[PDB]
Order: C-alpha cells, then sequence, then structure tokens
C-alpha cells in the first residue's frame, strides 16, 4: 500500500504525566506494536490524509525522557517537520516547561518547523491553573497554533492535527505539473551508405 | 539470498520496501514503517552502549577497512567499467548497529556518512565476519545505484518515498545476480 | 531394573524442611484450584521462618522431620536386607558390622557416594564422618553471612539422622537405647574444596 | 533438530544420573504417610498440601527441564501435549503417558498413566477408598511448571487406579495464556 | 574475550551484573553495582525491541529467537529460555558465537546454584510492586559468583 506521496515526521512531546498517551488515542490506526515506550523511548502512530489531491502519510513520534534518554531523545528530532507540544491545564509546571521544550525543538529539530500547542484535560475545570489568555499570548510570540482538548470535547484535536499537516504541506511541497499522435507505419532506411 | 531490502532516509521513516521473496506478503506497508523507525531508534540506543574499556582506548583503526570482493555485484549509469569499484573502502558507522543474527534470517545495516541507511535481510544464516564484507559491498553497490537513479531525478523531493521505475528494477536485477 | 532421575529425587528429598515447617504451621499467596481458594507459601520463606520462629516450634519441627527420616529408614531396611542380604544377625553380634553395613549399602543407595571413614571407641559411641554431603552441595546465603549459614542449614541435617535411627530399628535395637546427633564440627581436612565449606558428622550412641 | 521422542530417549540414555524407583516410592510414601498421621487423617484437604508441594517443586523443576532440553516456548496445546507426553515425563520418571479425550476446540485433554511410579505398590484403607488421590503431587508439578512457561491451566485428577477406577487420568484444562510483561515508566 | 555479563528474568528486572576491564583476570569486577543500573534497562530495551522485531517478521512455525547482535565495536551474545530468563554477554568478536558457553552457564551454574538453592529465592519480584522493571533484588549467592568468576576467568 505504498501510495502515499509524502512522509512527514511529527513529534508529540510534552511533560511526563501530562496525558500524551490518551491524547493520541484518536488519530491512530489502533493496531501494531503496542507499548515499546519504555524500551526505546517512542511509540508510533500513523495517519493518512489527502491534501490538494495528494496522499500524505504522517508519522507521530511520542518521545519521552524519564531517566535514561539524554542523547537519544535529542537524536529523535533529527528531521521532524512537525511538533505537537502538549501541556495540561491543571498544574502550571507543565505549561512552564513549554518554553524549554520549544527551545529544544527549535535548537535541534528541522529548520522552520511547524509546531503547535495542545491543552489536554480541559474537561476538568475544577483544578484549572493556566488560563486560555496566557496560553494564547505565549503562542502569539512564538508562531504557534493553540487549542484545548478533552475526552468530552473530542474531534477538536483531529481538526487541529489535520490543520497542522496542511500548514506543513504548504511549506515543504515543491510545485509540480501533471505530466501525463505518435507516428505509425512502416519506415524506410535513409542512413547514408 | 537477500530476500528484502529497505532504506531509511535520514531521520527514521521508510522510503523504499521492495522485497524479492516468492510469496509471503505477511507484513502490510504500515508495519514496515514501524520496523524502520524502531531500527533507527535501536541504532541510537546501540551507539550509547559501548563498554567502558573501549571508550577511552580504541587502537583499532586498521580493521575498519572493508576488503573488496571482485564481482559481487552482477554477472551502468554515471559509473563506467565492469564494476562500481575495485578498491577497498572504509567503514563509517564504527559505533552503531551493524547486523542482527537470527537462526532464520540475518539483517545487515550499512549507514552512509550523510545519514542514509540501507538494510538488507537475507534468509541465509561464512564465518559471520566475511558475510559482513559481502553485505557491505552489496549495500554500497545499492547505494551507488541509488545515488545514480534517485538523486538525479527532478521529480523527487528529498527524504521522501522513492517512487521511481529505473532504480527498483535495477536493484532487482542486482539482487537477482547475487544468490 | 527400573530407574528414576536423581535430580527430581534429590529435589523431593530436600523438600522436607519446608514441609516440616508448613504442616506444623497449618496445624497451629492466595490461589484457586478450580473453585476454592488455597493458600500457598513459598518454600524459601519457610526456611527463614524455621530459623527465626521459636525454640519449641523448632523442636517440634525437628522431631517431625526425624520421624519422616525414621519411616524412610525403617521401610528401606527390609528391602536392602532382601536384596543385598548382609551377614548380620538379629540383635547384636557387634555394632561394627551393623555400622559397616549401613555405610556400605544404605548411603550407596540413598546418596551417590559411599560415606567416608568412621571412628570407633569400641565400647560406646560411633562417629560417621561424611565429606561434602551431597543434598546441600548448592546451599548458600551471602558472601558475608557465613555464620548464619551453619545455623540455618541445621534442620536439613535431621533426615539422615532419622534414616540411621530407622535402620538401627528393625535390626535389633529400638529407638530408646539409641541416641544420634548430627553436627557441622567436621573440617575439610585435605580433600579438594567443594561448594559447601563444612562437612557432616553423625554422632550415634547405642547401649 | 530432531523429534521430541528421539530427544527423549537420547537424553534419558546417557545424559542423566539415576536412582532406584523403589527408593522414590519409599520416600514419597513416607511423606504421604506422615502427612496422614499428623493431620488427623482428615483426607479432604491433605490433598491441598500435596498440591502445594507439587507447585513448589515444579517451579524449580521447570528450570532443570528447560536447561536440559532447551526447547522453545510452547504456544499451542497440541505441541505442549507432545512435549509433556514424550520428553518431560521421560526425562524424570521414565514413563510415556498417553493422550486421549481431546475436548472441543482443542481446549483440554487428559494424561493416562499406564504406570505410576509414585504409587507403584500401595493399598489405601477403606477410609481413603474414595477421599484420597495419593498422586496429587504430580498434577501440582505439572501446573507449577506450566505457570513458569507463561500459560495458566487448571489441572486435577479424574480417576485413579488406586481408588479402584479403570485407569488413572489427569485433565489439564487451560484457563488463559497470560501475555509477557513490558516495562512501564511514567 | 568478554566485557560484561547480564541476567534478566521474566519480570523485566535485571538480576545480575558483572563488568570487566583490561585483560587481567582480577579486573574491576563491580558486581551488582548501582552505577550500571542506568546502562542495563536500555540494554534490556534493545534486546526486547529487536526480539519483537524478529518475532513480528518471522515465518514458519517455530517463533525464532535472536542469537547475536553486533555493533561496530563490540557484539552482543544473547540466549533466551522458555522460562523468561535472558543471558546477555558483551564481547569483542574473536570467534563465531557463545551459544555453547551461555548454555553451559545456564545448565551448570544458574540451574545448580540458584534454582536448586532453596535458601535463595526464585522469581525475585516478590508480592507485586516490582514485577515490572522497578526493583533490585539481585543474586548474591557465594557459590554462584565464585563458580561464575572461575568459569569466565580463562575467557577475557
Ligand atoms: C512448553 O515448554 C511446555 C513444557 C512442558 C511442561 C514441563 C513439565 C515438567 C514436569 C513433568 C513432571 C515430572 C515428574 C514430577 C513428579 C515428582
Amino acid at each position: 500500500g505504498y501510495d502515499y506521496d509524502y512522509l512527514f515526521k511529527i513529534v508529540l512531546i510534552g511533560d511526563s504525566g501530562v496525558g500524551k498517551s490518551n491524547l493520541l488515542s484518536r488519530f491512530t490506526t489502533d493496531e501494531f506494536n503496542i507499548e515499546s515506550k519504555s524500551t526505546i523511548g517512542v511509540e508510533f502512530a500513523t495517519r493518512t490524509i489527502e491534501v490538494e489531491n495528494k496522499k500524505i502519510k504522517a508519522q507521530i513520534w511520542d518521545t519521552a525522557g524519564q531517566e535514561r534518554y539524554r542523547a537519544i531523545t535529542s537524536a529523535y528530532y533529527r528531521g521532524a517537520v512537525g511538533a505537537l507540544i502538549v501541556y495540561d491545564i491543571s498544574k502550571s509546571s507543565s505549561y512552564e516547561n513549554c518554553n524549554h521544550w520549544l527551545t529544544e525543538l527549535r535548537e535541534n529539530a528541522d529548520d522552520n518547523v511547524a509546531v503547535g500547542l495542545i491543552g489536554n484535560k480541559s474537561d476538568l475545570a475544577h483544578l484549572r491553573a493556566v488560563p486560555t489568555d496566557e496560553a494564547k499570548n505565549f503562542a502569539m510570540e512564538n508562531q504557534m497554533l493553540f487549542t484545548e482538548t478533552s475526552a468530552l470535547n473530542s474531534d477538536n484535536v483531529d481538526k487541529a492535527f489535520r490543520e497542522l499537516i496542511v500548514a506543513i504541506f504548504q511549506m515543504v511541497s515543491k510545485h509540480q505539473v501533471d505530466l501525463s499522435g505518435a507516428p505509425k507505419g512502416p519506415t524506410i532506411s535513409l542512413t547514408p551508405a | 539470498a537477500i530476500e528484502t531490502i529497505l532504506v531509511i532516509n535520514k531521520s527514521g521513516g521508510l522510503i523504499y520496501q521492495r522485497n524479492f521473496t516468492n510469496d509471503e506478503q505477511k507484513l502490510n506497508s504500515n508495519e514496515y514503517l514501524i520496523l524502520a523507525s524502531t531500527l533507527h531508534g535501536v541504532f541510537a540506543i546501540a551507539s550509547q552502549l559501548t563498554p567502558k574499556a573501549l571508550q577511552l582506548t580504541q587502537q583499532t583503526n586498521i580493521e575498519n577497512t572493508i576488503p573488496y570482493i571482485p564481482y559481487v555485484g552482477m554477472s551502468l549509469g554515471s559509473f563506467k567499467g565492469d564494476d562500481f569499484f575495485k578498491e577497498p573502502f572504509t567503514n563509517w558507522n564504527k559505533s552503531g548497529l551493524r547486523q542482527l543474527c537470527t537462526d532464520q534470517f540475518t539483517m545487515f545495516i550499512y549507514q552512509t556518512l550523510t545519514g542514509l541507511k540501507f538494510v538488507a535481510i537475507s534468509s541465509s544464516v561464512s564465518t559471520s565476519n566475511l558475510a559482513i564484507q559481502i553485505a557491505d559491498n552489496f549495500l554500497r553497490k545499492v547505494y551507488c545505484l541509488y545515488s545514480d537513479y534517485v538523486m538525479k531525478d527532478p521529480s523527487y523531493s528529498m527524504e521522501m518515498p522513492i517512487r521511481s521505475n529505473l532504480f527498483d528494477e535495477k536493484v532487482k536485477k542486482m539482487v537477482e545476480n547475487l544468490q | 531394573l527400573p530407574k528414576v532421575s536423581q535430580s527430581v529425587y534429590q529435589m523431593l528429598l530436600n523438600e522436607m524442611v519446608p514441609l516440616a515447617m508448613g504442616i506444623e504451621r497449618q496445624i497451629s499467596r492466595l490461589k484457586i484450584e478450580e473453585h476454592h481458594t488455597v493458600d500457598i507459601i513459598r518454600s524459601h520463606n519457610l526456611i527463614h521462618e524455621l530459623y527465626k520462629a521459636d525454640e519449641e516450634e523448632k523442636e517440634k519441627v525437628l522431631a517431625r522431620l526425624r520421624n519422616i527420616g525414621f519411616q524412610i529408614g525403617l521401610k528401606l531396611s527390609e528391602l536392602l536386607i532382601f536384596s543385598n542380604n548382609p551377614n548380620l544377625k538379629f540383635k547384636e553380634m557387634d555394632l561394627l558390622l551393623i555400622m559397616k553395613f549401613i555405610c556400605r549399602d544404605v548411603w550407596k543407595q540413598i546418596f551417590g557416594k559411599q560415606i567416608d571413614n568412621l571412628k570407633t571407641n569400641h565400647r560406646g559411641t560411633f562417629y560417621l564422618l561424611d565429606y561434602d554431603y551431597r543434598p546441600i552441595q548448592s546451599f548458600s546465603l551471602e558472601e558475608d553471612a557465613k555464620n548464619e549459614e551453619l545455623k540455618m542449614i541445621e534442620p536439613f541435617l535431621e533426615i539422615p539422622v532419622g534414616i540411621i535411627r530407622g535402620v538401627l530399628s528393625s535390626l535389633g535395637y529400638s529407638s530408646e537405647e539409641v541416641i544420634c546427633l548430627a553436627s557441622f564440627i567436621d573440617r575439610p581436612t585435605d580433600r579438594p574444596k567443594t561448594a559447601f565449606p563444612k562437612g557432616v558428622s553423625f554422632h550415634v550412641q547405642v547401649t | 533438530s530432531r523429534s521430541l521422542k528421539a530427544m527423549g530417549e537420547e537424553i534419558w540414555k546417557n545424559k542423566t544420573e539415576k536412582i532406584n524407583t523403589e527408593l522414590f516410592t519409599l520416600t514419597y510414601g513416607s511423606i504421604v504417610a506422615q502427612l496422614c498421621q499428623d493431620y488427623e487423617r482428615d483426607f479432604n484437604k491433605v490433598n491441598d498440601h500435596l498440591y502445594s508441594m507439587g507447585y513448589n517443586i515444579g517451579c524449580r523443576l521447570i528450570e532443570d527441564f528447560l536447561a536440559r532440553t532447551a526447547l522453545p516456548r510452547c504456544e499451542n496445546l497440541v505441541k505442549t501435549s507432545e512435549v509433556l507426553s514424550k520428553c518431560a515425563f521421560k526425562i524424570f520418571l521414565n514413563i510415556t503417558p498417553n493422550i486421549t479425550n481431546w475436548s472441543h476446540n482443542k481446549d483440554t485433554f487428559s494424561l493416562i498413566l499406564d504406570e505410576n511410579p509414585l504409587a507403584d505398590f500401595v493399598e489405601l484403607p477403606m477410609d481413603a477408598m474414595k477421599s484420597l488421590w495419593y498422586s496429587n503431587i504430580l498434577c501440582g508439578v505439572l501446573k507449577g511448571s506450566l505457570e513458569m512457561v507463561q500459560l495458566d491451566c487448571d489441572v486435577w485428577f479424574v480417576s485413579d487406579i488406586l481408588r479402584g477406577d479403570s485407569q488413572t487420568e489427569i485433565k489439564v484444562k487451560l484457563n488463559r495464556i497470560l501475555k509477557d510483561e513490558i516495562p512501564i515508566g511514567e | 574475550g568478554i566485557y560484561s555479563f547480564w541476567i534478566f528474568d521474566r519480570h523485566c528486572n535485571c538480576i545480575f551484573d558483572r563488568e570487566w576491564t583490561l585483560a587481567s583476570n582480577s579486573a574491576s569486577g563491580t558486581i551488582n553495582s548501582k552505577q550500571n543500573e542506568e546502562d542495563a534497562k536500555l540494554l534490556y530495551g534493545m534486546i526486547f525491541s529487536l526480539r519483537s522485531i524478529t518475532q513480528k517478521l518471522s515465518k514458519g512455525s517455530v517463533k525464532n529467537d535472536i542469537r547475536s547482535i553486533s555493533t561496530g565495536k563490540y557484539r552482543v551474545h544473547t540466549y533466551c529460555t522458555a522460562s523468561g530468563l535472558w543471558f546477555v554477554l558483551l564481547s569483542d568478536f574473536k570467534q563465531q558465537s557463545y551459544t555453547q558457553v551461555l548454555q553451559y552457564i545456564y545448565s551448570h551454574i544458574y540451574v545448580k546454584y540458584v534454582s536448586n538453592n532453596l535458601l535463595s529465592p526464585y522469581d525475585f519480584a516478590e508480592n507485586e510492586n516490582e514485577m515490572r522493571g522497578q526493583g533490585t533484588r539481585k543474586i548474591t549467592n557465594r557459590n554462584f559468583i565464585s563458580v561464575l568468576e572461575s568459569f569466565l576467568a580463562p575467557m577475557v
């Protein structure tokens, strides 16, 4: 099924315990090698979407470094053309670490990478600790898209992810043209003697 | 009998998965992306697991050179002559995953200096050291062929899937010769 | 003649001290068979428990294990007499012949090696000396905890005492005129050093 | 490499120390007799303690069995039956139990002990004629070993020649093949 | 000869560590040292990941297991048993494979001095809370370490 024209690499990075694993429960093909997070450091999900009549495959790398991954986690951003920074609006530490994560991405990831901001567990309004205004203001200064996601408020992260892939495709897509009455009959020799 | 060849562009992710087994088709396209990305990650892990004894003292820059086989390739494009190279060449990935041994197949990995990765799975299980030389020579053969017919292609974005017609058939002929 | 693997037999024979503690605790890890739950307690925990439970508890467990060894020896003696047919008489010609029979036959059949030399005071007690004592050749705790080793293998040394006591029974002298005690006082005198450092001595007295 | 049976006689012939069967009978009989004596002859759940013994010893014995044979992990029960019929019993007790009574969907089966070296010559009393099994240790070892191969299976006794039935049977029904464990880090 | 020796169990927990040094037999043998706890979990991650890759693309009806894994400098010799007990070994190339050596270790050191060593435990994850990689109850049997060092002394 090697029909997809382009293969984009996206990294789903965020603070430990934020709930990334539940965040990428939707935009997946829920099969294949499960877990493997603690083994090498990443778990893999894929999505297929058509943009401008061209199939695109997006590979999602939900890396995390607990105690062992110092250099490998850095190497895993070798050519990521997308990033999906995650924080929970429950504790200000996760939102505070977003600048540190963005610094690592822009220092190590691919040049002019399209990176966004996701606010997970927004249904729990009881223990909110980061307002939407501050998150949006932080997104404005750093050229990022921002949204808030929840289990009850699902189908928003899917649209944000498709929109991020569309933003990437408008940047790393070289323009092309669709390249798609021949003579018939018996010929006669005309080469010189 | 190299039954499968796959290549990983520069940062994980699969761009070519032509296989030459008779009929297995057990793994769909989706799982092979996971396989390639896992191979890249395991390569990264293997880089950072050198024993302490060799980290501070290598003294082994004579064995990295790969002796050349006469006609491992076949029996060209930008190249010319009876073979792609007659001289012996050097190893680049002196601190990375190099093969995987299994009783039913043997995987060989050849990493370009730039970052291109070429993986060959062979059903054959050689003293487990000469086969490294055979695999490296064949994979540099395939890398030269890729540099000919995939890099000199106007309609091919960098580090994207290799949807070409000359490259795949020529590597098919090349692996057909080697058995 | 039929045979059984020595490994499984030795594993069963070692599995009496965990029996001896577990059954005594039952008189005094949850798990299901098919519909009813049964408690299973790990074997190695019971040796620790037997080491550090009580003096009277330990005495009861040791007596029970001695009874097991007594039954083994009592049943085994008749078959050995039927098969090998030694030159012994019923009650007593001399104790030296009886102990020679035990050393030459019983330990050959139970363990894989003939028991080593034996002392003789010629009137009272006999000492049977065994080097490296097969059924505990792979028994250890720790590099440093060496003194604990001797004190916490001690219950395992009762089954051969029971075997000797039983073999003495059904051969004349009963289990009132015979007292037997095992100990670790033996040295590895000059033989090559094995896994276990200490030997075994069986101080058996009859009258 | 070779068939399971051929591996069985090859290992049994010249790759194992041996001990007389009669001594094994005496030792196990002494164990069961002392259990009967000290537990007030309440035969209802003396069997449970023998089962616990079997579990405990089998958990160690599986290590020896796999170290000797070095077989791959068993996936389906058609192959597990072959294994524990034609090599596992052969190495230890030198017997070859037969396999019959394949349940539907290949879920369960039964081991028929043509000879039981654990109970070679025993005559139970009338009290134990329909209360005691006397070979519970064997099924205890079977499951204690099979647990360590990552597959759970309830095993029990259907009949025994000692009690007076035609043949001794051991149903070894499965419950679930529990999956391997993976590390977790959060 | 060799560089280091590792033993894992069914419970994804490293059970034994032995690190070697320059070819002197009495090397810096830090046994079960906390300083190598970091570079054991990722080794287990390597072995588990490549084992999963091997099983996924396997064919036939045997469910093959990985034999050895060679990097540029060293190579890994691995032996996995049905009971879930992996014997890994880091070593320079020098020779084809260590399958006989690892089998001998399993069948004459571990099985003899741990499984048949009722004093010591088995399945070292006890009563939950360390069954899944988070724990340390590594073996410190006198006979195991002594005999193992004696056996690997010639090869180094
Ligand atoms: C897949 O590997 C299945 C392996 C077969 C199970 C192991 C059975 C070993 C125990 C057999 C019984 C031995 C006799 C015990 C009586 C004391």
